């Protein structure tokens, strides 16, 4: 994970639930940017024609 | 077919779940009571 | 909610009513009653004093729980 | 074994459907050619409907047009050259060509 | 960074994740003091000797280690890696009890109650009633959004069953189940479910006549009969059951 | 954008009336050649419908009656 | 379009109609050049051809020739949708017994031959032979034979003689018989001799004989000649990629069907010795035999996969056939799912909604406006712009969303608020920002729930969407008129924070101009949130006619309270906010919104509590600390002073003075007892701990400590979560329920070592398993509930009746369990409510008892009313609205059309999620309330004590105050000594009655002589002598002792006066020498006269489940083997013949006929005297009572008030709310089968069981004509019996056994009528329940027009 300076407190509904209100320096500062390497294949069949 | 489900433990222990009604309660029970008259089998055509 | 959340209800009124029937088979009334009910032993006073309202010496106790144990 | 429990036959999708927005276009490609056929001389429409099958029963070779119009094949041809280049110019053709999205 | 909302606390029991902010915001409090002397460099004596404090301050522990037998470039390279925040072991039935993390935020010039008086970012009026803040080690799962997030409109229909296939994970429509219908059936909603079992799903007809409705600006429809029934239909008449419908 | 019908099913009576009146009002502004009745401020043909319906103007007599008159325009 | 649905057989003419042609061999196409090959499995010329507008030849690829068949190879150039429509025939060489009405259990070739299912199956395998008019010779037409016999009787007979065998001898008995014939022969010899099971299975068959000359069936059709082929491309050979097929096992049956039936027909051919040709007929027996139904009855035949190969019985029957998942769920176009958020920001009727699934859902819709706006020529173009996104489809896209709601829908649509719909704002994001306000209805929360988007196309659908399903319209939780909208965490905890008060906080004492000051104090910083002040406050209320009359005042509030002032509307007084708001609070100020002003100005005002908490909790900085969670101090003394306990106890343990389960019984009452006295030292130490002073010294007020304010505000947490943070976590118990014996005396805030969070774990993971389980049988109930509740519709306006149920506080045990304000609320009353002296008709008989009726009601303090309710409605086939009350998810009033049926199911399995899975359990009369006695059933005897002993049964008093109600419920046992009378003055201090359990009185009615009359000593008595006392009891023993010289004979203890002639007791011709039952404490023996009513004879000597099974049960209606036997009629009872176990008991009658007798088995002690006059409907046996006798006995309404109370009680000890009509709608739908007490004048054998709608049209019809109707008696079966037997089978036939309904439904030609809710979706067309019901009416008024 990342160790964030978190605080406990409500804000405005926008943790209503189970929610969580991340800041805009943890998008900045890339500490989730994640790489997925995705493999897509493509074949050449032998139709009848 | 008739009731009741033959599973093969102690279960049903605890599950209060009836749909084995209700007229192929008394055939089926008229077809269990033959079953001892014959000995079989007229199910497998290759033994016949 | 969750699972957790659920699961703590579950858990909290499995132990509420575990806790409640052992604490029922608690004597908490008052009647003295100085004869095991089975075999007429005089109930000694401290094994009364204990629970209060026990009609039964400990030995016939004993072997009712022994009976108890296997469902009879 | 997945878990609803369905089958292989229900992972098969169907390639000869024709997907709506390709009949919602050529519903749309019908509106177009009645409508450039509208702005055309009856002559050279009913020429260019006979031709092909557009809107009727069979197309037809150009001798049976002759026949209906009591002309020679050749007629028929050039009837049919003329609304052609007709059409292919813009101002009937825009959407047309749009048709051959390329 | 991150606002969590308290009220997920007493409800779950798990006030491991405060005691963890309490012991983290002490961690970087430490750390934070090692990056102000590494940074307005003071030399290897007062840093040695810092570290030297942060690093016995506990019960009997059995993490003695002692920066004396160190370089002085070999603390230089510790005490660097000690600048973003100094890590802290606790394991797991054998922690840092609350006496210790006082003794740590205490260390570092943090407040020992663990909490800090936050003021809004928006109205610069400080909250009232001072709020935890620490540093907690959040995960990130990988049940990301935009694997989750799909939509359809019109695609691929099954083969014999002429309903949504999608199949390239996923243009699958939803699967509209039955508890679903009787969702509708509790409302009124008679049309709703109608378009939502034969035109929207199965009726061969009928979905074709609806988007080219909708693209021609009508939105009326043509009802039709969904294809499990009729070939429902099919499969009790390839028994010997003859069933027709009557007019 | 309307967002409750309590007014509606109120003026309708019933409630699966004020559904079905409104959307054949609402047709009939789509489909067919009428023009609303109600002022409409970027409104939705279906919530024009139901806007007509709730002040009073438009219910299931009134277009029958519509109809009828429509078709006798019809000579 | 269509109409009813016709089933029945179908000849080999229909089949060959059917057809296209026949399939006579069995390869399917051709292996290199994959054209379909003719003519077999998949034949071009048979089947349609494989290419639109293309003969299989090649030589017509063009429309021009549409509708030719090309002469070279015979195809027609059509459509290859036409290759799913056509059929097939296969010319069978031997008929072939279809095994769907051979082997379903009844056998119907078996009961319309009545020949036993052996003797066909002998004479199906050739085993046997059978005769067919076996001429005028020696044996009946039905006799069977074997080979042996067979060849004899050819020897007498070569002709006069038919014994055929297999399928041929089957179908012409079939077809030999006569339906008329032997159906009016069974008439004759029915009527003219009658024996119990011959007339039970005789009217039988003749039902069934003529229901099959009823229909239009034939008799042999049952027996196979022409057999139909599937279309092609429904059970297809797709070609998969490398060369590999796939195909269904259909493909492979058919194959081998039509191989042996060629093979039959070239042996046929070759006349072949008929041993092989039986063997072949065999063959191609079980082949048709696994075609129509593998696995039926032989052991099917497993494909080349190993696996038992589907038929078409599998395509349709069972839990993946085609009834079940594609008939009633699929997938569905214009949908999409996500992870929903939060979005605070919103309001309740809409819902976030990404750009990128709107632009996706909403194709179709973009594309037409963009070329209606000119802005893409063609719809090409359209696509293109699109897929390129440019600036101008947003815009055309937020054109297009305006007002066509989408709906939002959720995994398990637990309730009918499940789906709702929600006008979309745009989002540019990717996550379905959902209200907060909706997770309550939806059961939401956001750490991942997806959640699916579900877009309405035509305009039926948007105005259902807008008018009955948007999240605005649905405020009430439609299980029960209290609102589903309440506000849940962050935001109560905000408005709890915000109306609080300190003791000195900022700004104290000030006094205000009104809330908009207090607000310009608060911003600005002079006051703090909760301080309290003098503020003026005008409050207005709705007294008058619709006049909001305002009125003002100078408040005392704080400014909290004064701040959030100004978000209530007008008609609410200022005392709804003057108060702490937690959760009930913040929920009634909602529910009195409702009441008052209505639906609109309770959305608005609970969005604008939303925003006002949300805001006023971000304020408050609340957060949670680990110095928050305060331990007591007072706590190692509690742990201290336990351990020595349990010490103790060990230690006389170990002194023998105790058991071993007793000193654990003892162990974990003392960590119970120290873990309660640990919670409380904690609660008492955390709740007051803020004490502050003003002016002055100190003062405690509530406390601050902010895990208290969240426990306390009813934002999350309780008493015992916080228990386990600050106090002792208790006693742990492992699995099996048994308690450990030690306790983890630790909280989370410090730690739990090793061995404590082992022994947390078991408990822990128990609970988790139990929730992982009863998550994945979830609606069980709730389907169960709607399939024998579904075509239940509110289908009239009125249907003018004056029957219903009398309504009643419930008062059980104590005081009352709920107040009649709740149970009478929004129900229609039945019949007049009068005021106590009656005084005039105050409520009239019609009235919708809304609010205003309630609060009416309770200011004349009435206790009893008789309500409408649906089970005892008039109208058939639905119920009236009137009779069933208001909709109580809407407000106003039922609908004609409400499908209440559905919605009671999901009432009633919505909140059955919130009852545990597993089961579940659990001196004298004193007055403590003020009030006055009343007796009822009563009738006692005041001996010479002056005391009270009553002689009744029934006899309880009840306690009615100054205004008349029932104040509180006690019961009054037999003999119980009343120190009062009846219905005298009485205060709380005076025990009204008391009496010893150890005796059971005999209670006399005069104070006279002693007489053992029948009392023979030694055969009927029992010569006891308790030599403590010393007392002489001549006692009497049960029969289970004594000889037979007095053995029936009656121990008779009497009354007589005190010269010598028999005391007859007032009323009949019986002194009052009551019989003795065994037993006895009879101590006072003869020749001692006594008081009226003394123990001369004196007998010797409430648990409740909890489970969601037990409302399972409790619906299911089964008989408990402990049952309380009833009395089947009022009048004398008596005793007779004893010592069978069977004892019998006999109730004669002033009138009517006396002989009933009924066998009580002696086990269960008996609880009536001998000779006492019963009533009807009584108690002898004493436990549970059996809902059907209660139905027998009391009637329809005792069983629904029954049924009603025991779900109630189950669902009220967790608190769970549930109306009446939900149970009672069910409960209609338990008893709608009756038998009939006189065939009467109409059609209806005796104890034949028919529909009560079906028997109550017939008498209103025949009590309208001249006779008089059938006399019948109601019966109750539980759901899951009722739901087997209902009216369609398209209906019961997705759900039931589809092989069996099928069956049945196709030998009696019983031909569907669309109008049910099952089949209708089914077909897939309208419901008739909701907008769908004006639809179905004129379409049945067209017909029948
Ligand atoms: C998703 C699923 C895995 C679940 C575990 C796998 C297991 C079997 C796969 C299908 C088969 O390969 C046959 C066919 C091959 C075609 O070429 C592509 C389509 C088909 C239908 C495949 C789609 C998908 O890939 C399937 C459903
Ligand atoms: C946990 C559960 C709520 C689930 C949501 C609640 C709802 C009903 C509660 C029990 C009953 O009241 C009976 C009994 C009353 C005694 O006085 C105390 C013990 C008992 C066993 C209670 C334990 C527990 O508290 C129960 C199961
Ligand atoms: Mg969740
Ligand atoms: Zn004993
Ligand atoms: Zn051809
Ligand atoms: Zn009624």
């Amino acid at each position: 994970g990342q160790n964030m300076r978190v605080a406990f407190m409500p804000w405005n509904g926008y943790n209503f639930e189970d929610s969580i209100l991340v800041s805009e320096r943890v998008v900045q500062e890339d500490r989730f940017t994640t790489i997925h390497i995705q493999e897509l294949a493509c074949v050449s069949r032998d139709t009848k024609l | 077919d008739m009731g009741i489900q033959v599973m093969e433990e102690a279960p049903d222990a605890d599950d209060l779940m009836n749909t084995a009604d209700e007229d192929a309660a008394e055939a089926a029970a008229q077809v269990l009571s033959s079953v001892e008259s014959e000995i079989g089998r007229t199910t497998d055509p290759v033994r016949m | 909610s969750d699972e957790a959340d659920e699961a703590y209800s579950v858990t909290e009124q499995l132990t509420m009513t575990g806790i409640n029937r052992i604490r029922q088979k608690i004597n908490a009334h008052g009647i003295p009653v100085y004869l095991c009910e089975a075999c007429g032993n005089p109930i000694p006073e401290a094994r009364r004093k204990i629970f209060p309202g026990v009609t039964l010496c400990v030995e016939c106790q004993a072997y009712q729980e022994r009976q108890r144990k296997h469902y009879a | 074994g997945d878990d609803e429990d369905s089958h292989l036959g229900d992972f098969i999708e169907d390639t000869t459907l024709e997907l709506p927005l390709d009949s919602a276009t050529t519903e749309s490609l019908r509106a177009a050619t009645h409508d450039v056929l509208a702005g055309l001389t009856a002559r050279e429409a009913k020429v260019l409907r006979m031709r092909f099958g557009i809107d009727m029963n069979t197309d037809y070779t150009l001798e049976e047009v002759g026949k209906q119009f009591d002309v020679t094949r050749e007629r028929i041809r050039q009837i049919e050259a003329k609304a052609l280049r007709k059409l292919r110019h813009p101002s009937r053709s825009e959407v047309l060509r749009s048709f051959l999205d390329d | 960074d991150i606002v969590l909302n308290p009220l997920g606390v007493p409800s779950r029991m798990n006030i491991g994740q405060i005691l963890e902010t309490h012991l983290g915001m002490a961690a970087k409090g430490i750390g934070d003091k090692i990056n102000a002397m590494l940074k307005q460099q003071q030399e290897v004596a007062k840093l040695r000797e810092f570290i030297q404090r942060a690093y016995d301050l506990g019960a009997d522990v059995r993490q003695k280690v002692d920066l004396s037998t160190f370089s002085d470039e070999e603390v230089m390279r510790l005490a660097e890696n000690l600048r973003k925040g100094m890590p802290i072991a606790t394991p797991v039935f054998d922690g840092a009890k609350e006496a210790e993390i006082k003794e740590l935020l205490k260390l570092g010039d943090l407040p020992t109650s663990g909490q800090i008086r936050l003021y809004d970012g928006r109205t610069g009026e400080q909250f009232e009633r001072p709020v935890t803040v620490g540093y907690m080690y959040m995960l990130k799962l990988n049940h990301l959004v935009d694997d989750k997030m799909h939509a359809r409109s019109t695609g691929s229909y099954s083969l014999v069953t002429q309903q949504p296939l999608g199949g390239k994970a996923q243009f699958g429509g939803q699967r509209f189940g039955e508890m679903e219908v009787w969702a509708l059936e509790a409302y009124g909603a008679a049309y709703t479910l109608q378009e939502m079992l034969t035109v929207k799903s199965d009726d061969v007809n009928g979905r074709t006549k609806m988007y080219k409705n909708i693209v021609d600006g009508n939105h009326q429809m043509e009802p039709g009969m969904p294809e499990s029934f009729n070939v429902l239909l099919k499969e009790i008449r390839s028994l010997g059951i003859n069933i027709e419908l009557e007019d | 954008a309307r967002v409750t019908v309590q007014d509606a099913v109120e003026k309708i009576g019933n409630r699966f009336d004020l559904v079905l009146v409104a959307a054949r009002r609402a047709r009939q502004m789509q489909v067919g050649g009428k023009d609303p009745l109600v002022p409409e401020e970027n409104d939705k043909t279906t919530v024009i419908a139901l806007r007509e319906i709730e002040e009073g103007l438009i219910n299931n007599q009134i277009l029958d009656v519509r109809e009828r008159q429509e078709q006798q325009e019809q000579e | 379009e269509f109409d009813a649905i016709k089933i029945a057989l179908a000849s080999p003419d229909m089949i060959r109609s059917w057809s296209f042609g026949e399939v006579k061999k069995p390869e399917t196409i051709n292996y290199r050049t994959f054209k379909p090959e003719r003519d077999g499995l998949f034949c071009a010329r048979i089947f349609g051809p494989v290419k639109d507008y293309e003969c299989l030849c090649g030589k017509y690829k063009r429309l021009k020739h549409r509708g030719v068949i090309c002469e070279k190879c015979g195809v027609e150039v059509t459509q290859t949708k036409v290759r799913r429509e056509r059929m097939g025939h296969i010319e069978l060489a031997s008929p072939t017994a279809h095994i769907w009405f051979l082997k379903s259990l009844p056998s119907r070739i078996g009961l319309l031959l009545d020949m036993p299912l052996r003797d066909i199956e002998r004479v199906l395998y050739f085993e046997s032979y059978v005769v067919i008019e076996g001429g005028m010779t020696n044996l009946e037409r039905q006799q069977i034979l074997t080979e042996e016999q067979y060849l004899d009787a050819l020897e007498e007979f070569g002709d006069e003689f038919d014994a055929k065998m297999g399928a041929e001898a089957i179908q012409a008995l079939l077809k030999s018989m006569d339906l008329e014939q032997e159906c009016e022969q069974l008439r004759e010899e029915l009527n003219e001799t009658n024996s119990e099971t011959k007339r039970k299975k005789l009217t039988k068959r003749i039902k069934l004989l003529e229901a099959f000359v009823q229909s239009g069936n034939k008799p042999e059709w049952m027996i196979l000649t022409v057999l139909p082929v599937l279309p092609p491309d429904l059970r297809p050979l797709v070609p998969l990629d490398g060369g590999r097929f796939a195909t269904s096992d259909l493909n492979d049956l058919y194959r081998r069907v039509i191989n042996r039936n060629n093979r039959l027909k070239r042996l046929l051919d070759l006349a072949a010795p008929d041993i092989i040709v039986r063997n072949e007929k065999r063959m191609l027996q079980e082949a048709v035999d696994a075609l129509l139904d593998n696995g039926r009855r032989g052991r099917a035949i497993t494909g080349s996969n190993k696996r038992p190969l589907k038929s078409l019985a599998d395509m349709i029957k069972g839990k993946q056939g085609r009834f079940r998942q594609n008939l009633l769920g699929k997938r569905v176009d214009y949908s999409g799912r996500s992870v929903i958020t939060v979005g605070p920001y919103l309001r309740l009727h809409q819902c976030g909604l990404p750009k990128k699934m709107a632009l996706e859902l909403f194709k179709p819709f973009i594309y037409g406006k963009l070329e209606l706006r000119g802005l893409a020529t063609t719809i090409k173009a359209a696509k293109k712009m699109v897929e390129r996104e440019e600036a101008v489809v947003w815009d055309i896209l937020d054109e297009v969303i305006r007002e066509h709601p989408v709906l939002l829908n959720r995994a398990p649509t637990l309730h009918r608020l499940g789906i709702q719909a929600f006008e979309p704002v745009l989002i540019e994001g990717k996550a379905i920002q959902l209200h907060p306000l909706v997770c309550a209805a939806y059961n939401a929360d956001f750490d991942g729930d997806q959640m699916a988007v579900h877009v309405p196309l035509t305009l039926e659908a948007q105005l259902e969407a807008r008018a009955l399903m948007m999240s605005t319209n649905n405020i009430l939780s439609p299980a029960n008129g209290e609102p589903i909208i309440v506000p849940s965490q962050d935001v109560v905890l905000g408005l709890y924070y915000m109306t609080r008060d300190c003791v000195n906080a900022k700004g104290e004492g000030m006094v205000l101009t009104g809330p908009k000051e207090a607000e310009r104090l608060y911003r600005s910083g002079l006051a703090s949130l909760h301080a309290r002040v003098k503020v003026r406050i005008t409050e207005y209320e709705k007294d008058a006619n619709g006049e909001l009359v305002a009125k003002t005042s100078l408040k005392d509030t704080t400014v909290g309270r004064a701040i959030l002032w100004m978000i209530v509307p007008k008609g609410l007084p200022y005392s709804i906010v003057n108060q702490a708001l937690g959760k009930k609070a913040i929920s009634k100020m909602l529910n009195t919104c409702y009441r008052i002003l209505g639906l609109k100005p309770t959305v608005i005002f609970a969005d604008q509590i939303m925003y006002t908490g949300f805001a006023y909790a971000a304020r408050s900085g609340a957060s949670v600390g680990i110095d928050d969670m305060v331990i007591p101090e007072k706590k190692h003394e509690i742990i201290s002073e336990a351990e020595a306990e349990v010490a103790e106890i060990q230690e006389q343990f170990q002194s023998g003075l105790v058991t071993a389960g007793e000193r654990y019984n003892k162990v974990i009452d003392i960590w119970a007892a120290a873990n309660d006295r640990v919670s409380k030292a904690m609660m008492d130490n955390l709740q007051t701990e803020t004490v502050i002073n003003r002016d002055g010294q100190e003062e405690k007020q509530v406390s601050f400590n902010s895990i208290y304010m969240m426990a306390d505000s009813g934002a999350r947490g309780s008493a015992a979560q916080i228990r386990q943070l600050a106090g002792m976590r208790g006693l742990m118990a492992k699995p099996d329920g048994s308690i450990i014996e030690t306790p983890i005396t630790a909280n989370f805030r410090e730690g739990l070592n090793v061995l404590q969070y082992f022994i947390s774990t078991h408990g822990a993971r128990k609970g988790l398993a139990d929730t992982a389980l009863k998550t994945a049988n979830s609606g069980y109930l709730t389907r169960r509930l709607v399939d024998v509740a579904q075509d239940l519709v509110v289908t009239e306006d009125d249907c003018g009746t004056h029957e219903g149920i009398m309504m009643t506080p419930v008062i059980e045990g104590g005081d009352v369990k709920e107040p009649l304000r709740d149970r009478v609320l929004g129900r229609v009353t039945a019949e007049d409510v009068l005021k106590p002296g009656t005084a005039d008709i105050l409520v009239p008989r019609n009235t919708l008892l809304h609010e205003q009726w309630c609060d009416l009601l309770e200011e004349n303090s009435v206790d009893a009313v008789k309500v409408r309710s649906v089970v005892s409605c008039d109208t058939d086939f639905g119920v009236c609205a009137h009779c069933y009350g208001r909709d109580l998810a809407r407000g106003h009033i039922i609908n004609k059309g409400e499908a209440i049926g559905v919605i009671a199911a999901q009432s009633i399995g919505e909140p059955g999620t919130q009852l545990t899975m597993r089961t579940f359990h659990i001196s004298s009369i004193q007055v403590k309330n003020k009030g006055s006695i009343k007796l009822s059933n009563v009738k006692s005897v005041v001996n010479s004590s002056g005391k009270l002993v009553i002689t009744s049964r029934n006899t309880e008093l009840k306690l009615i105050d100054e205004f008349g109600r029932t104040k509180e419920s006690y019961k009054v046992p037999y003999g119980a000594v009343l120190a009062k009378g009846d219905g005298e003055q009485v205060a709380g201090g005076e025990t009204v009655a008391n009496w010893d359990p150890h005796t059971m009185p005999v209670i006399t009615e005069v104070s006279g002589f002693v007489r053992f009359t029948d009392m023979i000593d030694g055969q009927t008595i029992t010569r006891q002598t308790d030599e403590l006392t010393g007392l002489s009891s001549l006692v009497v023993l049960d029969s289970a002792e004594r000889t037979a010289g007095g053995k029936d004979l009656r121990p008779a203890l009497k009354i007589v006066d005190a010269q010598g002639n028999d005391v007859l007791i007032p009323g009949t011709d019986m002194p009052a020498q009551y019989f003795l039952p065994g037993k006895a404490i009879v101590q006072l023996e003869d020749g001692v006269q006594i008081s009226s009513g003394d123990t001369l004879a004196r007998i010797p000597q409430k648990d409740i489940t909890g489970g969601l099974p037990r409302v399972a049960d409790l619906f299911e209606a089964r008989r408990p083997k402990e049952p309380a036997i009833l009395a089947e009629i009022s009048g004398i009872v008596s005793f007779g013949k004893e010592t069978k176990g069977k004892r019998r008991l006999v109730i004669t009658p002033v009138d009517g006929s006396d002989p009933y007798e009924e066998m009580i088995p002696k086990w269960r002690q008996l609880n009536v005297f001998e000779g006492e006059r019963v009533e009807r409907g009584d108690v002898i046996s004493d436990g549970p009572e059996a809902p059907h006798d209660i139905l027998r006995l009391r009637g329809v309404h005792a069983v629904t008030r029954y049924i009603v109370n025991e779900v109630q009680d189950v669902y009220r000890l967790q608190g769970v709310k549930i109306n009446d009509k939900h149970i009672e709608v069910i409960v209609r739908q338990m008893l709608r089968k009756a038998t009939i007490v006189n065939a009467g004048s109409s059609d209806f054998l005796e104890g034949e069981q028919v529909e009560y709608s079906r028997v109550k049209i017939a008498n209103r019809e025949l009590e309208a004509n001249g006779k008089v109707g059938a006399t019948y008696s109601r019966d109750l079966l539980g759901i899951t019996k009722a739901s087997l037997a209902t009216e369609s089978f398209i209906s019961a036939a997705s759900f039931q056994e589809t092989t069996r309904v099928l069956t049945e439904a196709a030998v009696a030609g019983k031909r569907d009528e669309l109008r049910g809710l099952k089949e209708n979706v089914i077909v897939g067309r309208l419901i008739p329940a909701g907008t769908g019901y004006a639809y179905h009416q004129d379409r049945m008024r067209r017909r029948a027009a």
